[PDB]
């Protein structure tokens, strides 16, 4: 049941994917550590609330 | 094609029409439309009241006057509404109540008036106090129905121990609550500036961390109107214009059905 | 991969599109980039918003409270032979002031447990090493009077035995909320006053409390009977929000914590003078 | 094992 | 945003300067830099882009001059014009905001909250 | 489509951005957008300079101040330029430069305002001079750079022979040079009506007999600016506008790099 | 396989080829070899250069620091209740100078912390196992000026809590330079002087330096509550370069160093008397 | 995710590749140990930065 | 006795460049500081042995075989791009390795020439002039 | 696994 994936390598030594082993211990999820790799999302909900979202080139109010 | 705009609207919920010849767009708060509760996100069990138009219609509230020694205006939502027809009384006749809104603010003035309100469309808006005591604001000071309340310019604390008024003290410039005013557009907001718009719609769904709560212990969102830039004209010094708040309920569905509550605002 | 999107070649301009005018008025915020308001060159963009994400920034242990308990002779007055801590993390401003960022949340938590110890007294000898007792009494569960009563038989509660010296203690905690998130921020009440109501203190609530005990105490104690030499020890807990989400934004708090609600007192003025015109 |  | 009346017009130069140089003292200083030159009408607001250009890959949030990021000055273009029985005076409000090519690193403790023993 | 207009304009060069919301369309001088020397046309053999976005941006020339006596206004190109940042630098490090150029000129005022302004693009715009004497206008006096110069409404004769100012006798209606400005028109032109538009912009190609000459010896446009309608304002007799010119390179190349230029303006 | 080259079983010459002659004024070394001077034998070279790579060059962890902290009762002045260090691999002479051999650098940095403690005075009574608390504070974060003061709640700055008696502390760090690479000298200055200046101090800047707090600090303390008698400690810190990469060699330094930049003061006379025709 | 590679054997016990295992046991790079299998090059850019390299065997100034 | 004090305008020579001497002389009065370098031969005014110099890019102008040397040099720097104000990249060191000597006049004295060109100049953040304080 |  182990779980493998690619760090994210930042300063490479003088030696291409390196990766990391993780394995859950615990039937709890609450247990686990955190994964995180995490996803992202859109701005709009808050920078653009709007019923009719414009184009940035038109005019705000027309 | 044929002449359609972006300032010009027209907002129509059961047996009430409102048009607007200069708005600017309109929010949807979040992103999210006003919707009833899934199946899959359920919890009371029992059969729910819908009472669709004649309760999700637009109530114009009393109307305040805008003038310039005005400091901000202040209602908490469902409070506002708390006696609005036929929906104050689908509110108080049941424990269970959610509903979402469309928020319509109106202030006109002249192309020669000027002035910035600053909307502001707030989740779980808890409000600063009185006192030295924490967390002291009574039910009776906390909810001012349609009447709604207003904002100060300073913190001026309730000194009478004895016989406390346990009211709120909102600071402008704090948002009432503690963080600074120019922060508040991470909420949900439009902007009246009298040169480029006579109102501003906000729509709001239910939010919370429940699918439903009780509406009268409970208010989901509060709405908060504080100048930006002060109202003036020409060079009369004591001008005044009126703000008008017009709310409408949207996607109401009710759950507990008992006998009505009777609360005390003595 | 995770990089943040490339700067576009983008030229001199002559037409009617005019992305540089907007209107704030809307509610929204104008989406420019240099390359609308300037002439760009073509950058490939290798930074990313990694450390930013909602897990990042939260995690990190930080502390919450600090439990001083004593293990000395029972003597027949008010002392401190056990502890007793409403869990919170309001005690403490730092981790409050970053989960106040956000109106609700919905994580697992961890609790780690550092624990000091000294010695009061000048000289009355030793002590061999202490153990502590950590438990968990949940509301309902009956609260200790005493440090070697019944209730720390623990049968029913979570409780953690550490040895001094070893390895900080540590534990987690699953999303324990009475709803579908923990409320920040809850704009209400736990009681109404009614009209029909005898007294008008039947009715009356807290602004913004919830549930009176909300999550419960930890109470903590030194399984260790006394030595003749008193051990005065502090029990500091770390708290780390994992696998986190969180709920409609708010604006950070700007002026000093006043108790619980969002109540301010002093401190109003969080701004320092500049000049209009002064960099 | 699960490599992603 | 100018929140002036609809009836007050004029036009404004919004600059930034790249650090290194004399801060603007003058619009003709200012001028030689990125600038806008906004023309108040019925798009009421206007958006300045300040364009990351820097020496190092990421700068610091605490002042130093060797991570500096430069001047933002502002100047009237031409000035306001109102008629008759208008107002002669009226206020401008500023609004900031990261683009999307911004990021941040090493998560710190801030100082803008702290506690009392 | 979405709402563009012949009004509303973004000129874009460089790290320079100009909106305007009130403008009357543009003006491409001639039909001819500006352009690099083609090798066709090539003249000197030696590599170009090119500066590109180092010289090719807008520089904002001193204000002037329209009032009700102002007659008039005139600037020379390159001159006007001549100390304006790295543009100026490469045109007196060089004796070889050549440029196209965006004119946009800024006068605004309000709906109550009144008048005029005739914006003209001039082709080797020769003035006459101060006396008896023929061709006698002094290169310093020729060239006013930013500040330019000034036209008047009658010729009145530089007379004192012994000590002569050796400068321009520009009469308005004569339009500085001995023919009716009324016909001005036939040159590269637009109007800032007061109730029309804030704004002229008029975008200029290289126009010479030569694909290349000294800018320190030779003007290849001259800008004038001549009130066709006097500015007027409610009643009060002694109103005042600013109009402001910015001037932008196009398509900048040089050739015949040396030391530096250092002219006498005194 | 990674030995070195092969020698040649080279012979006899008579010939026009003359590699022994060559001119250094080019800038080159003659690339030579014994089978261009002399006959060789065929040997088969078995050497190899695996422990000069610039990895296992640096491959040691090396003392840089060595902070001060003790655990007494807080009296009312000048004491040593929590320390701050400047982190940098310069109050040491020996990595400082191996890190040197080049102007550019770019590797992860561990850091392995051997704590120690003892007994200042000789008896009152005894002290209970210490727990140590490292904190790194970034530069803007807020530094402590109390041992017990809010800033030790470390919420979202990075903490270590050390136990005396465990084996050492060790953390990893990532590449966290502002560029491309750590600048191990700067031929320049943070500010610059210009003519339009008030007074002359405001554009003056420390030659060769660049930020002012460059990485920040390390802040160290006792958590535990003062003991009757006192106990004073030393954190000594190891610091060690790896996946480490270098560029443009320099010499080494060959006169004692005088503070951070390459100032000298004395014992400006490094090499030995040696006759010339001796050996 | 286990990484397995050939020690280079100095001395030889009387009894041939022999391999140690490696398994990364952190999501963050820097968390890693040295891999220390290091690739060399070339002295040249330092040892001869010329335009024109020459022949060791020919006249180094024609 | 001060570390890292070397002026802005002493550190920047311009055209006219600096000298070494050849031993350290160290800049004594305290009230009135010269904030000056003081550039020691073979320490190359950096603290190092100067025979080590040639693991840097060099020429040699040896008389009897060349008249001149040629470096062409590429940016070297931490970071794609800087502030040339603020810092300098490159240092060009010119040290007689073997003095200069002729027939027997004891003065001899000849000319050397420093001619540089940049390369793939480029440039970014344009803004108004700077005017450093070189007084 | 993974071998070189
Ligand atoms: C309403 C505001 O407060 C919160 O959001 C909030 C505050 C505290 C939170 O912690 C979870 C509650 C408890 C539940 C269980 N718990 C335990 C359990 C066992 C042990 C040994 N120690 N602690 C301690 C924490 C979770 C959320
Ligand atoms: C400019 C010259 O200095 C250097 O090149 C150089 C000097 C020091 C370097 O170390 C990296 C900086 C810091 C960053 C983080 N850090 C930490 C972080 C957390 C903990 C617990 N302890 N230490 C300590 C070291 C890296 C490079
Ligand atoms: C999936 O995990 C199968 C492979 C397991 C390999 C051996 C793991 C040894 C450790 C087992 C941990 C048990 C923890 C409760
Ligand atoms: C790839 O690694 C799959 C094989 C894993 C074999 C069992 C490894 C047991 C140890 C797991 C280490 C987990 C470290 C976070």
């Amino acid at each position: 049941g182990a779980q493998v994936s690619s760090q994210k390598v930042g300063a490479h030594e003088n030696s291409s994917t390196i990766n990391y082993t993780t394995i859950n211990y615990y039937k709890d999820s609450a247990s686990n550590a955190a994964s995180k790799q995490d996803y992202s999302q859109d701005p709009s909900k808050f920078t653009e609330p709007l019923k009719d979202v414009l184009i940035k080139t038109a005019p705000a109010l027309n | 094609a044929c002449g359609y705009s972006d300032r010009v609207l027209q907002l129509t919920l059961g047996n009430s029409t409102i048009t607007t010849q200069e708005a600017a767009n309109s929010v949807v708060a979040y992103g999210r439309w006003p919707e009833f509760i899934r199946d899959d996100e359920a919890n009371p069990v029992d059969q729910p009241t819908e009472p669709d138009v004649a309760t999700c219609r637009f109530y114009t509230l009393d109307t305040v006057m805008w003038g310039k020694e005005s400091k901000g205006w202040w209602w908490k939502l469902p409070d506002a509404l708390r006696d609005m027809g036929l929906f104050g009384q689908n509110m108080y006749y049941h424990y269970l109540g959610r509903s979402g809104y469309t928020v319509h603010v109106q202030c006109n003035a002249s192309k020669f008036h000027q002035g910035a309100l600053g909307v502001f469309a707030i989740p779980e808006y808890c409000l600063a106090g009185d006192s030295d005591k924490q967390r002291y604001t009574s039910y009776a000071n906390a909810n001012p129905g349609e009447r709604g309340g207003k904002f100060y310019s300073q913190f001026n604390k309730d000194n009478a121990v004895t016989s406390p008024k346990r009211e709120f003290c909102p600071v402008d410039y704090l948002l009432g609550c503690g963080v600074l005013l120019g922060n508040a557009f991470v909420y949900p907001h439009q902007i009246i500036n009298l040169r480029t718009n006579n109102s501003a719609t906000i729509v709001l769904p239910y939010v919370n961390a429940l699918a439903i709560d009780s509406m009268v212990k409970h208010n989901n969102w509060g709405i908060a109107i504080l100048p930006l830039s002060p109202l003036d004209f020409a060079q009369d010094s004591s001008v005044e214009i009126p703000i008008t708040v017009t709310i409408a309920p949207m996607c109401s569905e009710f759950n507990g059905l008992r006998n009505v509550t009777a609360p005390k605002f003595q | 991969q995770d990089s943040l999107p490339d700067t576009k070649a983008s030229g001199p301009a002559h037409s009617k599109e005019v992305p540089a005018l907007t209107a704030v008025e809307t509610g929204a915020t104008n989406p420019l980039a240099p390359s609308d308001t300037v002439q760009t060159r073509h950058v490939v963009q290798r930074r990313s918003r990694s450390e930013s994400t909602i897990e990042s920034f939260f995690a990190r242990g930080a502390c919450v409270a600090i439990i001083e308990v004593d293990n000395e002779q029972p003597t027949t007055r008010a002392q401190k032979l056990f502890a007793m801590w409403r869990i919170t993390y309001k005690d403490t401003v730092q981790l409050r002031r970053k989960l106040e960022f956000f109106t609700y949340s919905r994580f697992d938590m961890e609790f780690t447990f550092v624990v000091t110890a000294n010695f009061t007294n000048a000289n009355n000898g030793h002590a061999l090493n202490q153990v502590y007792q950590i438990m968990y009494i949940p509301p309902g569960a009956p609260t200790p009077k005493s440090w070697d009563d019944y209730t720390w038989q623990t049968s029913s509660n979570p409780s953690i035995f550490y040895t001094y010296g070893a390895a900080p203690a540590r534990i987690s905690v699953p999303y324990v909320g009475l709803a579908n998130a923990y409320s920040h921020f809850y704009d209400g009440f736990a009681k109404v006053p009614l009209k029909t109501d005898a007294n008008d203190q039947i009715g009356d609530s807290l602004y913004s409390a919830m549930t009176v005990d909300d999550f419960g105490v930890l109470a903590v104690r030194v399984v260790n009977d006394h030595n003749p030499t008193k051990v005065t020890s502090k029990v500091r807990i770390y708290m780390k929000p994992k696998h986190v989400r969180v709920w409609c934004p708010r604006p950070p708090r700007a002026v000093p914590y006043y108790g619980p609600g969002v109540d301010y007192r002093n401190n109003l003025d969080p701004l320092s003078e500049k000049g209009l015109t002064t960099y | 094992i699960s490599e992603v | 945003l100018f929140c002036g009346s609809m009836m007050a017009t004029g036009k404004i130069l919004v600059a930034y300067a790249p650090p290194g140089a004399q801060p603007p003292t003058s619009r003709k200083e200012a001028m030689l830099g990125t600038h806008v030159i906004w023309d108040l009408g019925l798009q009421s607001s206007c958006t300045m882009v300040v364009p990351w250009i820097s020496n190092v890959t990421y700068r610091q949030t605490t002042q130093d001059s060797f991570t500096e990021g430069g001047y933002i000055s502002m100047f009237y273009q031409t000035r306001i014009v109102v008629p008759l029985s208008t107002p002669k005076s009226m206020s401008m409000l500023g609004f900031v905001s990261a683009c999307n090519d911004f990021s941040v690193r090493l998560l710190r403790d801030t100082t803008h909250i702290s506690q009392s023993a």
